[PDB]
């Protein structure tokens, strides 16, 4: 009754520094059609099992869709470490949702080097859990300041993926989305077939 | 705030730009490999002039921090790597003039003509010809029309380069090229520049009885070829070693054959009755590797590599390269064909391929091999493998009932001696007569003395005509008129046989060395696969020892190698006269 068709096969998605959010509510869900879709590279779910999604319901579920390497999928997980997972995208430890990936080299590649898509290497502190930054100022590494022009350890804190055809699986885009579950005193609106 | 925090952030942001540049000129390099067009050469080169500024741009704000005030390793590593300057430390009129030598000079070699260009027709008659006269006049006339002309640019060459090492707090351009080997790390894994010298000296001094011996059956077996030209207790001259200067040995072949009537073994037939094509070959290489524990090839590798000439009107060099483009992208570009030395050539590629992969997830600036001489070592010995009677039979190009025969393996020894132990004494005489000259010790009015001295002292090799001071001998060859050091190929030649026997030791092998094969022994493939992945990340004393147990070169493998052909060489040598005596020369009545 509700677009889990307009979060998975939308034509553009977004940078992972700045990750969009969608969510659903007043509809019924059905968790079937995406198990049984046999083009998902990963499909791993934490504090909950895919098969008993359909019996429990809630009150809101969020969904979060964003691009990233091959090898960095790893990183979208509780407890994980690494470039991506303190200065991009964070987990608590303490999840209730699913992770869902899957290849997009015949979408997101060019021959030219697609450079439409960044990421952020460069903060000062790590990531609180669910937070997002925007921000373009440029990063001071020594004590000298730099008046908003880069220079001797003065960096722009933004850096682009260069997708090409011919690059390795471990270097091919993946397209990621995120479900978080929510119960809170509202009453419960979100489940399907019965 | 301190100076390892701000390298490390520089580290990042430098190994994050560097990729996307690297693998921009790989890729336009590969494409023009692949067509050779007028619009491709442009690309090549813009790609090319980027890369290098950026480089050289980011080399120049790397010597703003010390040294000594880190102390992780792998940092310490990464910064001397992008400290390196060379040429970059000259004023510009300098740096102008010493490019413009060395653009003729490699200009002057490229065209040369003798009275036929050198690599079509004079190579032939070096080859193949079988007359005095006919050999005498081309190596005579190459060198004149030659040496001649390279004098004054190479008087030059030496001085401006003295000048750019000394402005690096070096001693010698021969120093500044010893660097290669320098490690500094703890107490027991350490290595200077002074010792490189000695090490290769010891090493060549329990060669020379088995070169003596090869050299008297090689003088004994053109006795008849050449009836009265060749003394039985004199030097070999020059023109008569099978190539324009003597490098290799390998065309002596059938002159000087032990056994000339059994042939050897060649797979060439059982091969083309099979039908038989490039695609098999390689998978028949890439079964081999799987068989000793390393992993397979990447589907990209199937998809965008080229294995045979395109008939489509494109033209292509395709000389058999192995490539590392960069972010998971691995090549090999070869114009195959269905004789038994592409089968070789393609587990030697393979090999090649095999250590790039293992070390993709080092830092940028540490994605090599340890020194310049494991990474050929490391394909050599693949090949060395998988030419053995048991691996032939094995794959099914050899029948079952074949039989090992003494005669053809003495036949194959010899064969190996020729092309491997022939070109030691070149390589040790040519090195030791560059770094005496660039440190200063020979006077500049006695090259040629020196230089033809050395070649009947160690060598063994005289030359048919006299020559001046206005000459110059070893300008013709192509790694001296084009800047390139030579020293690689005697290390690799060491470690090629070291590697060989640990593996060998490591898999149960019975009997002589020269008839082993690795094939499904998956620890001996898990141990070689330690070292390869640590590549420029740890000094290559470490290694060396985590494969074969030492910390330095040893020649006894080698050795052990050629046993047999040095016991029967051995007899064959009583009537005869071992050694020379450097008082004969052919122009002396
Ligand atoms: C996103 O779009 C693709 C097609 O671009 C959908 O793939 C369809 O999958 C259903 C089964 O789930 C098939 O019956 C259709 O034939 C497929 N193609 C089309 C054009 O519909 C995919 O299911 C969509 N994702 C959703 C709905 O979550
Ligand atoms: C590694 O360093 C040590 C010490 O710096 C070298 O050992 C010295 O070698 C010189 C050689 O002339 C001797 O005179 C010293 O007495 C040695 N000192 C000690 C404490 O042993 C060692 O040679 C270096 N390793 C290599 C391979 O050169
Ligand atoms: C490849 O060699 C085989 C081995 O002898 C040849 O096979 C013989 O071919 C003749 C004529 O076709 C037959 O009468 C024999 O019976 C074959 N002998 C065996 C044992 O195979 C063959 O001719 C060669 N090439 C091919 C396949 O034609
Ligand atoms: C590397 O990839 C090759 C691709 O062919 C694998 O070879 C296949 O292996 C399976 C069993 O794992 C066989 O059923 C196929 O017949 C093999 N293919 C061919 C063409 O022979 C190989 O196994 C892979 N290596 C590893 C270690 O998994
Ligand atoms: C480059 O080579 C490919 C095949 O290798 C060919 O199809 C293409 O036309 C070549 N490029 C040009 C500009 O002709
Ligand atoms: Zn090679």
């Amino acid at each position: 009754l509700c677009p889990f068709g307009e979060v998975f096969n939308a034509t553009r998605f977004a940078s992972v520094y700045a990750w969009n959010r969608k969510r659903i509510s007043n509809c019924v869900a059905d968790y079937s059609v995406l198990y049984n879709s046999a083009s998902f590279s990963t499909f791993k779910c934490y504090g909950v099992s895919p098969t008993k999604l359909n019996d429990l319901c809630f009150t809101n579920v969020y969904a979060d869709s964003f691009v990233i390497r091959g090898d960095e999928v790893r990183q979208i997980a509780p407890g994980q470490t690494g470039k991506i997972a303190d200065y991009n995208y964070k987990l608590p430890d303490d999840f209730t949702g699913c992770v869902i990936a899957w290849n997009s080299n015949n979408l997101d590649s060019k021959v030219g080097g697609n450079y439409n898509y960044l990421y952020r290497l460069f903060r000062k502190s790590n990531l609180k859990p669910f937070e997002r930054d925007i921000s373009t100022e440029i990063y001071q590494a020594g004590s000298t300041p730099c008046n908003g022009v880069e220079g001797f350890n003065c960096y722009f804190p933004l850096q682009s993926y260069g997708f090409q055809p011919t690059n390795g699986v471990g270097y091919q885009p993946y397209r990621v989305v995120v479900l978080s579950f929510e119960l809170l005193h509202a009453p419960a609106t979100v489940c399907g077939p019965k | 705030q301190s100076t390892e925090d701000l390298v490390n952030t520089f580290l990042e942001k430098f190994n994050y730009e560097a990729e996307e540049l690297s693998y921009q000129s790989s890729l336009a390099s590969w494409n023009y490999n692949t067509n050779i067009t007028d619009e491709n050469l442009q690309k090549m080169n813009n790609a090319g002039a980027k890369w290098s500024a950026f480089y050289e741009e980011q080399s120049k704000l790397a010597k703003t921090y010390p040294l000594e005030e880190i102390q992780d390793s792998t940092v310490k590593r990464q910064l001397r790597a992008l400290q390196h300057s060379g040429s970059s430390v000259l004023s510009a009129d300098k740096n102008q003039r010493l490019n413009t030598i060395l653009n003729s000079m490699s200009t002057i070699y490229s065209t040369g003509k003798a009275c036929l260009l050198l690599e079509p027709g004079l190579d032939d008659i070096m080859e193949n010809s079988k007359d005095y006269n006919e050999r005498l006049w081309a190596w005579e006339g190459w060198r004149s029309e030659v040496g001649k002309q390279l004098r004054p640019l190479y008087e030059e060459y030496v001085a401006l380069k003295n000048e750019m090492a000394r402005a690096n707090n070096y001693e010698d351009y021969g120093d500044y090229w010893r660097g290669d080997y320098e490690e500094e790390w703890e107490n027991g894994y350490n290595y200077s520049r002074n010792q490189l010298i000695d090490d290769v000296e010891h090493t060549f001094t329990q060669i020379m009885p088995l070169y003596q011996h090869l050299h008297a059956y090689v003088r004994t077996k053109l006795m008849d070829t050449y009836p009265s030209y060749i003394s039985p207790t004199g030097c070999l001259p020059a023109h008569l070693l099978g190539d324009m200067w003597g490098r290799f040995w390998t065309n002596l072949y059938p002159l000087t054959v032990p056994f000339g009537q059994k042939p050897n073994i060649d797979v060439t037939n059982a091969m083309v009755n099979q039908s038989w094509d490039a695609r098999k070959i390689f998978k028949e290489a890439e079964k081999f590797f799987v068989s000793v524990g390393l992993p397979n090839m990447t589907q990209g590798f199937w998809e965008n590599s080229m294995l045979t000439e395109p008939s489509d009107s494109w033209k292509v060099v395709c000389h058999p390269t192995a490539w590392d483009l960069g972010r998971g992208d691995f090549r090999i570009k070869m114009c195959t064909k269905v004789t038994m030395d592409d089968f070789l050539t393609a587990h030697h590629e393979m090999g090649h391929i095999q250590y790039d992969m293992a070390y993709a997830a080092q830092p940028f600036l540490l994605r090599n091999g340890a020194n310049e001489g494991f990474h050929e070592a490391v394909g050599e010995i693949m090949s060395l493998s998988a030419a053995t009677p048991n691996h032939l039979k094995n794959i099914g190009l050899l029948p079952p009932s074949f039989f090992e025969d003494s005669e053809t393996e003495i036949n194959f020894l010899l064969k190996q001696a020729l092309t491997i132990v022939g070109t030691l004494p070149f390589t040790y005489m040519l090195e030791k007569w560059r770094w005496m000259v660039f440190k200063g010790e020979i006077p500049k009015d006695q090259w040629m003395k020196t230089w033809w001295e050395m070649k009947r002292n160690i060598v063994g090799v005289v030359e048919p005509v006299p020559h001046d001071e206005t000459y110059c001998d070893p300008a013709s060859l192509f790694h001296v008129a084009n800047d390139y050091s030579f020293i690689r190929y005697y290390t690799r030649t060491i470690y090629q046989f070291q590697f060989q026997e640990a593996l060998c030791q490591i898999a149960k092998h019975e009997g002589p060395l020269h008839k082993c094969d690795i094939s499904n022994s998956s620890e001996a493939g898990q141990k070689l696969l330690e070292m390869l992945k640590l590549g420029k990340s740890k000094p290559w004393t470490y290694a060396l020892e985590i494969v074969v147990g030492a910390k330095n070169m040893d020649v006894r493998p080698l050795l052990n190698y050629f046993e047999p052909l040095f016991t029967w060489l051995k007899e064959q040598n009583r009537n005869s006269f071992v050694g020379w005596n450097t008082d004969w020369s052919p122009y002396a009545d």
